């Protein structure tokens, strides 16, 4: 079973993403994207991305936060809704949960799966490249290399963030 | 019913189905839904 | 370089001309209570444009060589047909009120315009703010409908909001049975035919909505028959005033900049005073419409653009 | 491009990550470099029309590579094989 | 061309600005005290907050 | 629709006309529910029921029409012995377009419906019979 | 294609349809925009990490950087919103009808 | 493992001690006990009611402004290549559009609190 | 050439006589804009600046002149790409013998 | 808004398109549309009112959107190729998600209930920006993934469009939505072509930005946005209504004029490929088009209608609008016609 961690991971994934898709108070809707958030990170780092992983976690851990202050101040009412107080919210939760439970019910029992598309159910263990041996990281010279390679994209990823800093003061000044 | 009257009132019938809308997001993205999932249940067009 | 944003951008900001005394003053009061006298008094001492009282003639004043034009070119509205006949079926009375307060908003456009460049303050006599006053006296006395107010309302309430109000608000007291006698003084024989149910009106306006309203959002100084007299007193209180109230505290030359371009541009300042809402008193029909347009560009200086006229002198046309 | 400014200024601001046989950070390889060069060598200068069809072969190799599907259902076919005789006392695995 | 569906739309406002509404801003109301370490334990401070 | 269109066209025409109209009432079934779909989603029901009463309407109608025309086109077929003839689409589609009149119970749209698809249905046969395209394939 | 990727797409599913079926709080459907980025970045890492192309390992960063500035721009427009309205209901942004 | 295990570890025995904390002391449970807090007085509103967030523009630019830090911690890597002439500028190219961004926003009264 | 206006080939062609009547016309319609643009702001429309409208015909004319060199580059390229595929398939277009009307049968259709 | 932040911000919508149309990879096309639709809103709540807030997020959500679905479908394509590079797409559902994405963004029908309403929203300097240079970016990225387009997905679009297109316009009293539907219509012309010929959709992607133009300038003049108020233009600028009406004449595909030649050589191309039922049924569909433009002339040029007292203040005032190339625009709105062979520079 431990040969389908990633896989395992990816479960919750989906769970996470049905907990916030079925739209519940915003409050438990950023907490299902943070538990996605987690796996997620776990799910890149069991492919060599420790840096890729933690990354957008902890980018996402921010982004969260800030939303949650927001929800306070402006998604809130009286009675905010968990998955359970909404037949919606349920049923939509409800849902996801079953289709996700049968996906992974038939890929697991017959080792393949065909959910529109085919997939392969062996784990995921089989498609890993078999010879390592460099001393260093290959996703950090990848990444490494924004500055390097990457001048073209530093330009434009560089003047957008600027430019967002200045559309966001535009669009809230009334 | 080559008659002009006719022609022109089954425009005037269809305009006003496409304009008479309620300028709902919800409604506008739930129509979208709509038409990807038969732009691949009914029509193929992703394959 | 007419004024625009390239010339925004290399200095030109409004915080640059302005000072201490550059005021936009406003003098009210009923009929035949004192405000020209008073308002041209002090313009002179505190050195301020004065702009005249807004006729139906003001627009004629700013444009061509200044004369006034024949009165079809304002649609016939004249004050001396209200007073003889205000119930008349034409329509005058609410064309006139229209066209009035088109000039008034036409008046205020050029003041700003004038404080804005120059820094230099002005004094008008009423305003686009104190306008509805004889509105609403026109309509108590059934001299207008009920339509008419509905179409001043919304006229006003998209081109007045453009605007800040005056800094000072100096208002004049002479209550009505005063003001009847200083109109017979006067000899005009319309006015005389004035009643006092109207005049009531006007005062209660004034006292009832405008200066309460104005109150809150500028300097307000009342002064009496008496207190009025005496121009110097009125300037030495405008002199010591606090000014710590009212929308210009929040003007930056970002605003203003906004602000100067709007009342800069005449067609855009008498955008709204037009919209296509159809009352008798204002709708035109297009043989009347057309056959006066082509009457207006058959006037002296009138038929092409300022500068392009070789009928009154012009010259150079081919290379401008 | 839509406008190939880049080939036109002699600029690279982005052929340099299209694909995985470019020159890489310390040379190390991408798995699939050597089906990518054989399907990029196959195709150059004569056009997708043609392409499509005189470098299939290439094509299904790179493919193969990236995917792994046919690798994948031979190793599949021989897990459920192995294990339907493992029932049948059929066989049994080495130490 | 007038429908039923369409009856109760009108034109939009000549310069395009609806005016603004007034939903309810309503601030926060917070008792500050009596038991409170700052309340000096016997002000009952009825404190209006905006944040 | 690829498949149910095939199976009415890659059908001897005239012949087994209890088939066609399994086919051209699925056509029809389906059309109708497609616009149920839009209808409902566009212009939300007051109630389930009223989105599902809705719903029955269109696609009854809309399979209704596919069926006899299906049926009227084919019987022609055999009765005339003229298989290969755009006449018994017209009468087909005309049979179509008077069965949307009663559905909407209005005899104008009866009498347009008729001209309309039965003059649409009968260009359909000759569009097969000659080859015409509508979407036709990049060439030159 | 590997088990891993049917969860991955089927949660870029999960909040497309999220995403198109709204309910009241416009903010509920402005997580959903932050589930699909996570999605892709989660899908677009897996493959770029498994094949070993080690320049384009730098392109789900600048994929958050973007995401931010999405997101960012969104919960501008919601503060707008919330302003004028008092909440952030799609239903009230109904004025463009007529 | 190592690490799940540790993982696993930790938050079990908080969740441990939460049940201890749960079932071993002896409950008094009352409407009163459980009312909400404030000082002596009952609430005055839901504490659900919208809180206003006076510092909204300083959060979202802390959304564009971590991202940067997403895009600096590469750079003790960037430092390894041999083109230490491209890295250094767009390095410090990007460090000091951050600064002209936080110019732009102080200068404008970004930083300030709404009232 | 990848995104040349005009590639280098294309001087092997004549330039378009300064005299081409499409040159001609794009002079015109030069003019016609000029006095358009008197028009709209209410001045003299022929008279009114006539500095103006000549930088109106002499940049239509300018732009104009490299647009038509251009046009008939684009169809020279087409002709020679053209000529050229016929002469690398000979197979696929065969020079038929042409028969005279004497022998080529057509049916007749009387109109009575 | 600050002049020189206003000119940043237009230079960066601008500088947001040219990225998509000289970018090789794909992940810098993303890039290009994320950095014009950054830029983009802050000109949409310009005027700061509640019709501009609506507007501004209707579009936010349509945009954000459609960007994920292009960036899902590069990353199958990158599953399934390996490469970034922007050409045809290597897999049936890429191209699927890729040319739905494209037209959420072109706004084309079934995807075209955001037009109307943004455009009604926003000042009219936005609104030509929205239906002219926002046009671009997503056309360039056709242009260049047409041969792995589904051409059913595509030509179903384009009849959409415009039947959608040519039906709403029919309702409309106000200018912006009349442009909107207008907008609509014609973008099917330019995906109807598209898979037979590219430099058929590049005319009329050209064209169509020349008049629409002319169009928005004129009424940008007057600051004119009902039919109505349009309706006065005779009373005060008389010029103004012979133009709006050759070029109404010419968006409606009248020959002489200019707007017949993409509708003419559009149907060479179909009929070229054996397609003679679309382009027919493409044509008499254009009458709507007609319809409703013919309306616009009636209320402008071709009657008077009745005017206002107050309107006479505007006689002794001039056209103070920059007006910037209407002159220039309206001459090519018109009189292209003879110049039509032209159309092979775009070769
Ligand atoms: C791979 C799998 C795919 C991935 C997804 C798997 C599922 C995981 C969850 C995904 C997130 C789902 C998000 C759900 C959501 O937020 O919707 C909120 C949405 C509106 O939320 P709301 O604001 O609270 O309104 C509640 C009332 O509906 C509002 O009151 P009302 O007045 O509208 O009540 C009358 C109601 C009655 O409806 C009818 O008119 C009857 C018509 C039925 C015709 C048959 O009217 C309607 O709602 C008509 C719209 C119905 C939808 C259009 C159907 C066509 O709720 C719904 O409309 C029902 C959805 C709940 C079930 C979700 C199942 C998802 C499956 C989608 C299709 C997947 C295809 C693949
Ligand atoms: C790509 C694949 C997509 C193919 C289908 C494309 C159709 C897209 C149509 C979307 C725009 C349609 C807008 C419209 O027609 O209005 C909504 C309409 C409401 O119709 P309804 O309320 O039921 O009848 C009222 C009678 N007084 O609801 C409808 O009935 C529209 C149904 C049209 C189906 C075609
Ligand atoms: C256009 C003015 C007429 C006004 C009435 C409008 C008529 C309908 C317009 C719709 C479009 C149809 C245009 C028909 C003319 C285009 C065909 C053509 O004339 O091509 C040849 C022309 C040069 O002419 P050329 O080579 O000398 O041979 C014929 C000379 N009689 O090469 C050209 O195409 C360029 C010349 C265009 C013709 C107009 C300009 C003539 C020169 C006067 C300019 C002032
Ligand atoms: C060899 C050339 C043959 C000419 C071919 C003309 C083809 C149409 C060209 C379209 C451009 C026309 C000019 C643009 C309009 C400007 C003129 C105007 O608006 O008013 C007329 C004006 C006189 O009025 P005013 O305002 O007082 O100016 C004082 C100057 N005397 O100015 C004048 O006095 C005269 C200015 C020219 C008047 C143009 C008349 C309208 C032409 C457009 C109608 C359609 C043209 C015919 C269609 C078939 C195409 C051949
Ligand atoms: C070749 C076709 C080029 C056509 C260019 C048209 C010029 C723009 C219209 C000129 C009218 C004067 C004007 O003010 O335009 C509106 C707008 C300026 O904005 P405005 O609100 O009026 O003033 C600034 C206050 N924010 O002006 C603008 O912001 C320009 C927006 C339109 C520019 C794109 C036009 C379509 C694409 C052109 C490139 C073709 C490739
Ligand atoms: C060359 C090959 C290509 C051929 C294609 C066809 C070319 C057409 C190109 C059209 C370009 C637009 C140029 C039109 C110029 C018309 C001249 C004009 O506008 O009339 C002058 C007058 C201007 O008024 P104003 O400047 O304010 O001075 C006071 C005078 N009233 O205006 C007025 O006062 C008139 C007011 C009454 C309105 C009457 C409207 C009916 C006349 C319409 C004629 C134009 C029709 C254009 C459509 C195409 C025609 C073929
Ligand atoms: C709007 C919702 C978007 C949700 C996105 C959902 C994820 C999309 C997954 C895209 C990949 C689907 O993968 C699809 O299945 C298999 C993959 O081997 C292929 O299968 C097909 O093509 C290949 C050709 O080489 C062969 O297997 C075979 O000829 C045929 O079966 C399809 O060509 C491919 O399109
Ligand atoms: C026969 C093959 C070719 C035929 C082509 C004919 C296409 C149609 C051309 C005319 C289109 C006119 O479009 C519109 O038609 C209707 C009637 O016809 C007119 O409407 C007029 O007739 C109707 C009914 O007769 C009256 O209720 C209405 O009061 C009256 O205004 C509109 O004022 C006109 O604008
Ligand atoms: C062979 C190809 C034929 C091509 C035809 C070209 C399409 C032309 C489309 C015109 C459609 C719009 O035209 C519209 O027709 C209806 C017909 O009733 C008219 O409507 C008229 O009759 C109806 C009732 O019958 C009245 O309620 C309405 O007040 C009256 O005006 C509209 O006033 C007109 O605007
Ligand atoms: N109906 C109407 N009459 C107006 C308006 N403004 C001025 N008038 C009239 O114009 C005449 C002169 O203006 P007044 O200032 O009020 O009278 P006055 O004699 O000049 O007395 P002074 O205030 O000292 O200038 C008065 O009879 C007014 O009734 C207006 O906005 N509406
Ligand atoms: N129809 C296409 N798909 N391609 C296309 N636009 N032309 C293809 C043929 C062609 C036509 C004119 C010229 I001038 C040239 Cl050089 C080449
Ligand atoms: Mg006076």
């Amino acid at each position: 079973m431990m040969l389908y961690i990633v896989f395992i991971l990816s479960v919750i994934f989906v769970m996470g993403f049905v907990g916030f898709s079925s739209k519940p108070s915003p409050i438990y809707g950023g907490l299902g994207l943070i538990v996605s958030g987690g796996v997620g990170c776990g799910i890149v780092l069991n492919f060599g991305g420790s840096f890729l992983g933690l990354m957008v976690f902890l980018i996402y851990l921010g982004g969260m936060m800030v939303v949650f202050g927001y929800t306070t101040a402006m998604a809130t009412e009286q009675y905010p809704e968990i998955w359970l107080s909404n037949k919606a919210v349920l049923g939509a939760f409800v849902t996801g949960l079953l289709m996700e439970f049968f996906m992974v019910y038939y890929v697991l029992k017959d080792k393949e799966v065909e959910v529109v598309f085919e997939f392969n159910g062996l784990g995921d263990w089989v498609i890993y490249d078999t010879g390592d041996s460099g001393f260093f990281s290959e996703e950090a010279m990848g990444i490494a290399a924004l500055y390097s390679y990457g001048t073209w994209l530093v330009i434009v990823t560089g003047w957008s963030l600027l430019i967002g800093v200045v559309v966001i003061m535009e669009i809230t000044r009334g | 019913a080559i008659l002009p009257k006719t022609i022109s009132l089954a425009q005037m019938k269809a305009s006003t189905l496409v304009t008479n809308q309620k300028g709902l997001i919800k409604l506008y993205f739930l129509s979208f839904l709509i038409t990807i999932l038969i732009s691949m249940i009914l029509f193929n067009f992703h394959e | 370089l007419q004024y625009g944003p390239l010339a925004y951008i290399l200095g030109e900001k409004a915080t640059k001309k302005m000072t201490e005394k550059s005021k936009l003053i406003t003098v009210d009061g009923n009929i035949c209570s004192g405000k020209s006298k008073l308002a041209k008094e002090i313009a002179e001492k505190l050195g301020l444009k004065h702009f005249p009282e807004a006729g139906i003639h003001y627009v004629d004043s700013t444009t061509g060589d200044g004369k006034p034009l024949p009165v079809q070119f304002s649609g016939n509205c004249s004050l001396e047909k209200f007073y003889d006949d205000p119930k008349s079926n034409d329509g005058n009375s609410y064309r006139l009120q229209a066209w009035l307060y088109a000039s008034r908003l036409l008046q205020y456009a050029d003041a700003l315009e004038h404080l804005l460049s120059t820094g230099q303050g002005v004094v008008l006599e009423r305003s686009i703010y104190s306008d509805f006053v004889f509105l609403e006296a026109m309509y108590r006395q059934g001299f207008i409908r009920k339509q008419c107010v509905d179409h001043y309302n919304q006229v006003k309430k998209v081109t007045i909001c453009e605007y800040l109000p005056p800094h000072v608000v100096v208002y004049v007291d002479v209550p009505v049975p005063e003001v009847q006698s200083r109109i017979q003084k006067k000899g005009n024989p319309h006015e005389m035919k004035i009643t006092s149910a109207y005049l009531q009106d006007i005062e209660n306006a004034y006292k009832g909505t405008f200066l309460p309203e104005m109150s809150e959002k500028c300097e307000v100084l009342q002064y009496s028959a008496w207190e009025a007299q005496d121009a110097e007193k009125v300037v030495e209180d405008i002199e010591y005033l606090k000014y710590d109230k009212g929308p210009w505290l929040d003007q930056n030359d970002r605003k203003l900049h906004k602000l100067r371009m709007l009342v800069q541009d005449k067609l855009e300042v008498l955008n709204y005073t037009s919209i296509p809402v159809f009352l008798p008193e204002v709708t035109v029909g297009a043989h009347q419409s057309d056959q006066v347009f082509q009457e207006f560009t058959e006037l002296p200086g009138r038929k092409y653009r300022a500068g392009y006229n070789e009928d009154v002198g012009d010259k150079w046309i081919w290379l401008k | 491009p839509f406008f190939d400014v880049q080939k036109r200024l002699g600029v690279d601001l982005d052929r340099w990550m299209t694909i995985q046989s470019a020159e890489q950070p310390h040379k190390i390889p991408s798995r699939c470099h050597a089906f990518e060069k054989e399907w990029i060598e196959c195709a150059h200068g004569i056009g997708s029309i043609r392409a499509e069809k005189e470098c299939k072969i290439e094509f299904e190799d790179f493919r193969e590579c990236l995917l792994r599907q046919k690798t994948m259902k031979r190793l599949h076919a021989i897990r459920r094989q192995r294990e339907k005789l493992i029932k049948e006392g059929k066989y049994t695995p080495p130490p | 061309y007038p429908t039923k569906e369409t009856a109760h739309w009108k034109p939009p406002p000549w310069n395009d600005v609806d005016p603004p509404k007034d939903t309810l801003v309503s601030n926060l109301t917070l008792n500050f005290g009596p038991q409170h370490p700052a309340a000096h334990g016997v002000l009952r401070l009825v404190m209006e907050l905006s944040g | 629709a690829k498949t149910v269109l095939r199976q009415y066209w890659d059908i001897p025409e005239g012949t087994e006309c209890h088939r066609k109209t399994y086919a051209t009432t699925s056509i029809g079934g389906a059309a109708g529910l497609v616009v149920s779909a839009y209808s409902v989603a566009l212009k939300t029901p007051t109630s389930f029921l009223e989105g599902v009463a809705r719903t029955g309407r269109y696609t009854f109608t809309a399979a209704a029409i596919g069926a006899i025309f299906g049926l009227t086109s084919c019987i022609s077929a055999q009765v005339r012995e003229k298989p290969d003839d755009p006449l018994n689409y017209l009468i087909g589609g005309c049979a179509g377009g008077l069965i949307l009149g009663a559905r909407t119970r209005s005899y104008g749209i009866g009498a347009a419906a008729c001209a309309y698809m039965g003059l649409t249905a009968a260009l359909v046969k000759m569009g097969q019979l000659e080859g015409w395209q509508v979407f036709a394939e990049p060439k030159v | 294609m590997s088990m891993v990727y049917m969860n991955i797409m089927m949660a870029f599913t999960v909040s497309l349809v999220g995403l198109l079926m709204y309910r009241s709080h416009l903010m509920s459907s402005l997580l959903c925009l932050e589930g699909m980025m996570l999605s892709l970045f989660v899908m677009a890492a897996l493959t770029i990490l498994n094949s070993h192309f080690t320049l384009a390992s730098m392109m789900p960063i600048i994929l958050l950087v973007f995401a931010a500035c999405e997101a960012a721009l969104g919960l501008s427009l919601l503060v707008m919103v919330s302003n004028t309205y008092g909440t952030d209901y799609v239903q009230n942004l109904n004025l463009l009808q007529c | 493992m190592n690490l799940m295990l540790a993982l696993l570890t930790n938050f079990t025995l908080a969740t441990l001690l939460v049940i201890i904390a749960f079932w071993l002391p002896q409950l008094n449970v009352y409407s009163e006990k459980t009312s909400p807090y404030e000082c002596g007085f009952d609430p005055m509103g839901s504490a659900r009611l919208p809180f206003s967030m006076k510092f909204f523009l300083v959060a979202i630019t802390f959304l564009l402004f971590d991202l940067e830090i997403a895009l600096l911690l590469p750079l003790p890597w960037a430092s390894q290549t041999a083109n230490l002439n491209t890295m250094l500028t767009m390095a410090l190219f990007l460090i000091i559009l951050l600064a002209v961004s936080l110019a732009y926003e102080w200068t404008q009264k970004g930083l300030e609190w709404t009232e | 050439a990848t995104f040349q206006f005009l590639p280098d080939e294309a001087r092997s062609l004549p330039p378009p006589k300064l005299t081409d009547p499409r040159l001609a016309f794009v002079g015109f319609l030069g003019y016609c804009s000029g006095l358009i643009d008197n028009a709209i702001r209410r001045r003299p429309v022929l008279l009114a600046g006539l500095h103006r409208q000549l930088l109106y015909i002499t940049s239509f004319v300018f732009v104009g002149y490299y647009l038509l060199k251009r046009q008939d580059y684009m169809y020279a390229v087409r002709d020679h790409d053209m000529f050229s595929y016929i002469k690398s398939h000979p197979e696929d277009f065969p020079e038929k013998d042409k028969k005279t009307y004497g022998e080529v049968f057509e049916e007749f259709h009387p109109v009575r | 808004m600050n002049p020189i932040i206003f000119i940043i911000i237009l230079l960066t919508i601008m500088l947001g398109t040219i990225i998509v149309m000289i970018s090789s990879h794909w992940l810098l096309v993303w890039i290009g549309f994320e950095m014009n639709m950054l830029a983009i809103i802050p000109i949409m709540m310009k005027n700061h009112n509640p019709r501009a807030t609506e507007a501004s997020t209707k579009y936010f959500l349509t945009q954000s959107t459609a960007s994920m679905l292009l960036m899902m479908a590069v990353i199958i394509n990158l599953m399934f190729s390996g490469q970034w590079t922007v050409m045809k797409l290597f897999n049936p559902m890429a191209s699927m998600l890729m040319t739905m994405a494209l037209a959420m963004k072109l706004g084309m029908a079934p995807f075209h209930f955001w037009v109307p309403e943004v455009t009604q929203g926003i000042p009219l300097s936005s609104g030509l920006i929205l239906l002219t240079w926002q046009k671009l970016a997503p056309m360039s990225v056709l242009y260049q993934i047409f041969p792995s387009i589904n051409l059913n997905l595509i030509l179903t679009l384009s009849v959409l469009s415009i039947l959608i297109g040519g039906w709403g316009g029919l309702n409309q009293t106000q200018l912006r939505k009349i442009m909107a539907y207008s907008s609509i219509a014609h973008m099917g012309w330019m995906t109807a072509v598209l898979p037979y010929n590219p430099t058929m959709t590049l005319l009329n992607l050209i064209i169509y930005i020349i008049m629409t133009s002319t169009m928005f300038t004129m009424f940008m003049a007057n600051s004119t946005t009902t039919t109505l108020s349009l309706s006065h233009t005779w009373n005060k600028t008389p010029i103004m209504t012979v133009l709006i009406l050759a070029t109404l004449l010419s968006m409606g595909g009248l020959p002489p004029l200019s707007g017949f030649m993409p509708k003419w050589m559009i149907i060479q191309e179909m009929t070229k490929n054996n397609s003679i039922i679309l382009p027919t049924f493409m044509a008499i569909t254009a009458l709507l088009n007609l319809y409703f433009y013919m309306r616009l002339t009636y209320s402008t040029t071709l009657t008077m209608f009745p005017s206002t007292n107050n309107m006479k203040m505007k006689w002794q005032f001039p056209l103070m609008k920059k007006m910037t190339f209407l002159p220039t625009m309206v001459v090519l709105s018109t009189m292209m016609l003879p110049l039509t062979p032209m159309l092979s520079v775009l070769e």
